[PDB]
């Protein structure tokens, strides 16, 4: 595989997020880092996809509702921001106030 | 011009007036001054302020700091104020107005070439914590307390080994010599406590003059009446501090035989509630008398509805007790009591109680001393509301207590306060920086000794250092020479006399404790009340004056799941 | 597309061109397969290959660099061989030479 | 005897004539030359040539390398052969036909009991590459530049902070002191800048003196005309180059105010293109100057689809504006401009830039400087055809004019091309080893002065080296006392003479730079084009001599999705 | 008073009588002799017996050991034994009975106020293991041997290079050099070999004038007779020792004139069996000879079903030989044999072989050499029965011949058995501690030269060291100069004399090698069987004596799915 | 669970097939990193099955087919190593050409 040292921080990131999507399908509300994880690994399986940046820009934004984490969370988080390998590359997505 | 004071407010922080709360608890502070000049505010950036003739002077790297921190909030035990903080030579060299004294006035933190700039505006800042109670049982732990904000760890230990699962003794000179010269590695300030247990006066000397810092008297190693003269009385001559955690037992004499023993000369007792250790079940009666030094180990901060049940089985564990056997578990039941439990974090709120601690991996959580801390001072607010020492609507009292129970009173208490303990000038310029949204959970920046060490850090590969992962990672102040340069090991004065440093080729700067005999509780800032304390033998009830001290326990604390992954 | 893919553009090599050259017939007499390397002084190989040492003298197999020829029990062949340049001295193998030759 | 040409190829790796697909781009390099006498290829094995008495001779090491890479295909700047490579004390002892001298002819690289072997046939060797714009904002930073191909990093930093966030500076005596100790945990070679923002020549010549090897002019801290102009004459009379970036607000003139003010004076312009920093809109003119050495910074390279859309915002949240508010995002648009953005391309293509970088962290990525060279050329391949220069049925000159770009160029930009840059005799030996379907992507391995400091490895525990998973890891050469010996630490002439390196006890081999103030664009390995380029204040179109400079925007590139991850 | 002896195996571990199971496997220990005096015991803890006064004693530090391990049952080639531990300076001081010669008996070993305490009551103690042959691919397999319980390792290398790939070869000077200072970073005891492979006496003396500790004689850098008499020639002058893996390809001459040249003089002959490289297909028959001290590789240890099918692909890879070419694949067939491959199990039975090593990365598993020894002891014992030499109801003496095989051998065979190999008195205090349950497998405690350097350690800010996740992470003795302090570094004699350390700069402790030429298989521990053995070379049939020698391949094995994820 | 080092460096492959394992559920081509993950992983679980080394050299070429990856990968990947615990002790498996 010869990964790299980003590829394998990448991973931590995967990882993360796999806790955050068991227990939002549990029915809890996500705290901070579970949210940050979730939205986050959501862009870059778009990236893996072929997605623009102005898409997942947007997309972004409507991963968690203000309903679906706890008090405060929207306001710690006032943008995401990932990199992935687009098919032109590495490109970084912010997704401005994801939560509403 | 004129600007509004919300538009002023997310340009520059909070001024004078302004209230922020601390985190998600019921804290809020208020800005007590602001020592800058409206419309001279220094600020980095294209086009802003701290520029070549602007905000920038023409002065040599004599003449001006090596890093400002810009607008900044200070919550520190002497005040909760708003300023800029220079630092020169790794020290704490003015907390006033940065710039350039050319073009702007009342200038006294001097910005020139050789100046770097942390911008803190927006930012709470506080000086490094410091925890008395380590169990060297790991390196890891260093670590996870720098991350926690903590940046001096006093304690002992020698790695996984029985004596060290259980006490806080380096034993010996080899084995002190072995982890002063393993300090070195390590990103915190290091000072070590030997084995204090021993009725021959040598034995303890060579200690000393090996290097350690300190003597921890443990029950383990037998607290008795004359291991305990016997350790103050070289403590008295060589000018060290002595740790003690009396004999639950009651098997030498019960807490009054102990009090006796130790005879009016000082000492700081370590979990002085008693679950963590001492005789039960009244050692908390301790923190009455003037020559005490009392401090909370953190498992039990603060009272909450789980907290019994926890306690009950890890002392189960930890002590290899038999619970099918009635005659342990009634040793369980004398140690763990709900009744002192509850009354130590109101000892904590009035004062009586003037340290917080760990007791890393031995019945404590190493990267918890600060958020419990603040979890307690959260939990008083909301039982028994403004203390009789504030003024205003704000809590700023109650958070000036609390801060100086992890940073000046443990300085104090092991004779280092005249190298850290608190943002002063000519102190180590060891401080965090926190967002008010993570105050006291996750810090955005921990300096040690006027380079940062470990800060949160995102992708490497990104474009910026934002993107995602984001997670904490040893920056160049954690790096080989430059760690050295930025970090203390602290040694007994015989040592430094002897010259341990030069012996074992101890790479880092090197700092003598002093001031040990003389601290008492009256020093304790903001936490010198000495109460008529009293508990019922047979109900463990906790009195002062007669009336019952209690408390309820929490369900739900603030700084716990918002902020965490697991 | 094939990433890192060659080029090669067709034809052969031609090895070790410009040197003497010889054939000798070869015979393993062991009852264990011996192999035998390109740059091996071949007249100090293993005493079980029968061939007519005299001759090898200074020779090495004229095979391309790093391969090798093997010959299990009683096989008998041809083989070619080149001589060795540079100083034209041998140290080390069986130790029969250590010089100059 | 005889042996066909793919046999041959696939035992040897390729000779005179064949080519080889650099990783899944366009790009075809073709073998010029090869050094070898076929049949005497040395081979390392069982039952293979470097043995004893055969490929091996019985020289002492001082008449021997200590490494040799056999078989392998150069790509350098000035040339792609096949050739044998000889490593002797850290440095490259020559390029040539490795053997015995006692059984082989032609042999110029005698092999010997000391002699280590690297078997590079089927792998192409390069020099490592060299990385002039870094920010120091944490050190994990190295070791993705290191795994990428880069072993050389030269720029500013303290850490974290807001100055090293913005720009590549290294405040100061203090500052500089530290980060020159902390270079000694770091495997690559480094070199600092010094702020040069001031109009006092004393406080440059101090930070000099200090230590760094350059000066770094950047807006955020004020890039007057007397401020260039003070970092010019002291960089004139001290040895040392000055970075610009320039006045983007135009606010003390336009580019040509600036252009007066450097006064054909020697200087290394960053990001020359503009989006990174610089006179809005036109500072790409630069390039058009004899005295100016042009490079770019990375996120711009290639132009692709997703490129305006990402950079808007990057810059956005980079310099913390305020995006509803119509002044803030002018601003935005007068930086990021397509016009520009691909004309850079053909500029590059053409030779007018003539380096890249990455600007680590603050718009750029510390592990693509290589890679997205590569995709440039691949990509002006694709639209422009094969260049004028270009001979034969190859894109050999193309390989060789980028190739320059992050190797030899930045070395004789900085003056360190006596030590490192390209694999020539008497150079520090630092190679890089790859794979032609892994090319500019993933390193095979990643030699430091003479010793593997990095390379994929497979489970540790397993029979072989080559098992999953395999992921880079550090090797001997970035371990302790091996590390500093495999290492250089760059000092100014006055800096090396004061004695620094004594005085902050460091412990890596010491280099000094020289020759910075007498490099022109004209001694730009084959980037040395000085067009007639004008920028349109109005439209933002750019032209060289009339006609317009443009390129379309790539959907797909090669060294992107089939290699990596994430 | 009196107790159960079930509840004494509780409370202080097995007395004398009682047997223990060695983790899943059917060996059986049974405790031979108890050093205690019952009653006066040595336990750690509240209100235990280690206490001021009591089992603590008022001597001081040079009067009483620096750590004492209670009531450990050791495993050792002389015995199998209860007693207690003391370790003072770093080396073993007594095995006897601890505490206060006050008011107890038959104290051997004072306890005093500078002793630490580990209690190992339940646990088995053994020596740490010594591996020989170490190809140094990458510095991380030095972890992964400690944490498996090895602490010496001896081999050669200088990183993933085609050379070190195939050989245990440090070839020349300028790379001893540069290994050698990287040692001093790795956890491990460390000894070089360097490239035996030329006919050029002087080419050798360097390198051991620089300090390899031996020299490897390998196949694929020429294994002549030449080369052979030449490396030995100089071992005999320097005291240093040879590893040989010989002709495979039977190019210079057969098994027979391997040996002639050898003529008599001392040699380690590396994986024996001729799996791992040797003349095909008779290597196996140098056991039988005085001067030959032979060693297996582990992937051929024990023979089980998936051996050959793994291995013939192994060698396949391992060499680059193509599968479908019938010439290649005849060479594997001679190189993997299961007649071999299953009498290598029982010769290591009958003490024919006496040593077994990894051949870490190169054909074999760097942490599973001590894991692989017990396996084929369990394998034998259920295949063969009880040894000639057993005594009593227990395999005492089987475990004493096997634990022989990675400790005291193949340092009594490499000169280095005056530090380290064994647990006697004066030794380097290598021990690792194990619960039974997990023996051979996992250990408790790894503890490097007196100080714990690596062990499990479970959540680093949990109440106690024991909540999961539990994996191992080094301690203290495996950091900076504690670590330096801790671990040796072992030079040839003419190194230390020509002062190499100084030299270097080297920060470890120094170890000289001696005794190499003198020792012969009559000198192995447990091992010191010359079997008239034979090998058919055609069938490849092993005989003794013309009886057949084989063993049965196992379908599974102990030590292997019960306890690892993966 | 006293985890030694190697069997951390194997949760990084198996979480690394996590990957691979989803995104080629969504019906994507495989890339290099992704496709030695996923045949890599599928190994580890054969032989906690007990699986033999000679069952797994063969079933391991059929995890991915050309067809599932992108162009170039079966040519980037001329073989595939890994070793996992058997009953009977740790066995390296080799798999040739895997894709076809
Ligand atoms: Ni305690
Ligand atoms: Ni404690
Ligand atoms: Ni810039
Ligand atoms: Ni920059
Ligand atoms: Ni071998
Ligand atoms: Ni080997």
């Amino acid at each position: 595989m010869e990964l790299t040292p980003r590829e394998k921080d990448k991973l931590l990131l995967f990882t993360a997020a796999l806790v955050a999507e068991r227990r939002l399908a549990r029915g809890l509300k996500l705290n901070y880092p579970e949210s940050v994880a979730l939205i986050s690994a959501f862009i870059m399986e778009g990236a893996r996809d072929g997605k623009s940046v102005a898409s997942l820009m947007e997309e972004g934004r409507h991963v968690l509702t203000r309903e679906q984490v706890m008090e405060g969370v929207p306001e710690m988080i006032p943008d995401i921001q990932v990199e992935a390998t687009f098919p032109d590359g590495s490109k970084l997505v912010t997704v401005h106030n994801p939560i509403i | 011009s004129n600007i509004s004071r919300q538009a002023y407010a997310d340009m520059f922080g909070p001024t004078v007036g302004d209230k922020v709360r601390l985190a998600d608890t019921e804290l809020w502070i208020e800005v007590e001054d602001d020592l800058t000049t409206y419309g001279e505010e220094v600020k980095f950036g294209g086009g802003k302020v701290i520029r070549d003739g602007m905000g920038q002077g023409q002065m040599l790297a004599a003449d001006c700091v090596d890093l400002v921190l810009t607008n900044a909030l200070i919550v520190d035990h002497w005040g909760i104020v708003k300023a800029d903080i220079g630092v020169k030579d790794g020290r704490i060299f003015a907390i006033g107005k940065a710039g350039n004294p050319d073009i702007q006035p009342n200038v006294t933190i001097p910005i020139g070439a050789a100046t770097e700039v942390i911008a803190a505006e927006g930012k709470i800042v506080t000086a490094g914590g410091i925890d008395t109670h380590i169990h060297w049982i790991c390196p890891q732990q260093a670590e996870e307390a720098l991350v926690s904000g903590v940046t001096t760890m006093v304690g002992g230990g020698t790695g996984p080994a029985a004596g060290t699962h259980a006490t806080t003794c380096t034993p010996g000179p080899w084995y002190i010599s072995r982890m002063l010269q393993a300090a070195d590695s390590l990103p915190v300030n290091i000072g070590l406590l030997g084995k204090g247990n021993v009725s021959q006066p040598d034995a303890l000397r060579e200690q000393v003059a090996a290097g350690v810092i300190g003597l921890k008297i443990h029950e383990d190693w037998g607290a008795t009446p004359a291991a305990i003269d016997c350790a103050l009385t070289v403590a008295d001559e060589m000018d060290i501090q002595v740790a003690l955690h009396s004999d639950t037992l009651n098997e030498s004499g019960f807490v009054e035989d102990t009090l006796a023993a130790i005879g009016g000369r000082t000492i700081h007792t370590f979990h002085t509630e008693g679950a963590g250790g001492g005789h039960a079940p009244d050692i908390i009666t301790a923190c009455a008398h003037p020559n005490i030094l009392p401090s909370s180990t953190n498992p039990t901060l603060p009272y909450t509805l789980n907290t019994i049940d926890e306690h009950l089985d890890m002392l189960m564990v930890y002590h290899h007790l038999d619970p099918d056997i009635a005659e342990d578990v009634a040793f369980a039941e004398s140690r763990i009591r709900r009744e002192t439990i509850a009354a130590e974090d109101v000892l904590h709120d009035l004062g009586a109680f003037s340290l917080t601690s760990s007791d890393s991996q031995a019945m404590g959580r190493v990267g918890e001393v600060i958020l419990r801390t603040w979890q307690v001072a959260h939990r008083m607010k909301v039982q028994r509301g403004a203390l009789a020492e504030e003024t205003g609507d704000n809590d700023n009292f109650r958070v000036k207590r609390y801060i100086a129970k992890y940073t000046i009173n443990p300085a104090l208490t092991h004779g280092i306060a005249h190298e850290v303990g608190s943002i002063e000038v000519g102190k180590l310029a060891d401080l965090v920086v926190w967002s008010p949204a993570f105050f006291g959970v996750k810090p955005a920046t921990v300096i040690k000794g006027g380079m940062i060490a470990i800060a949160p850090m995102g992708d490497i590969n990104a474009s910026i250092p934002t993107p995602q992962p984001v997670h904490y990672r040893p920056m160049f102040g954690a790096l080989g020479s430059a760690r050295h340069h930025c970090r203390l090991t602290f040694l007994s004065q015989a040592a430094a006399a002897n010259g341990v440093a030069e012996r074992l080729n101890l790479r880092s700067a090197i700092a003598v404790v002093k001031g040990c005999r003389t601290v008492q509780k009256a020093d304790m800032v903001h936490n010198s009340l000495q109460p008529n304390i009293t508990v019922d033998a047979q109900t463990y009830e906790v009195r002062v004056d007669g009336e019952l001290i209690t408390s309820e326990p929490a369900d739900v604390l603030p700084m716990a799941q918002r902020y965490f992954l697991f | 597309m094939i990433p890192g893919e060659y080029h090669v553009k067709p034809g052969q090599i031609a090895l070790n061109t410009g040197r003497a050259t010889c054939r000798v017939v070869v015979e393993n007499h062991g009852d264990r397969p011996i192999q035998v390397g390109s740059h091996y002084h071949f007249a100090e190989v293993n005493p079980a290959l029968k061939f007519d040492r005299q001759q090898a003298a200074g020779y090495r197999l004229n095979i391309p660099a790093g391969t090798a020829v093997r010959f299990e029990p009683g096989q008998k062949r041809e083989v070619e061989l080149v001589a060795f340049a540079g100083h034209r001295a041998v140290f080390g193998f069986r130790g029969e030479v250590m010089g100059p030759l």
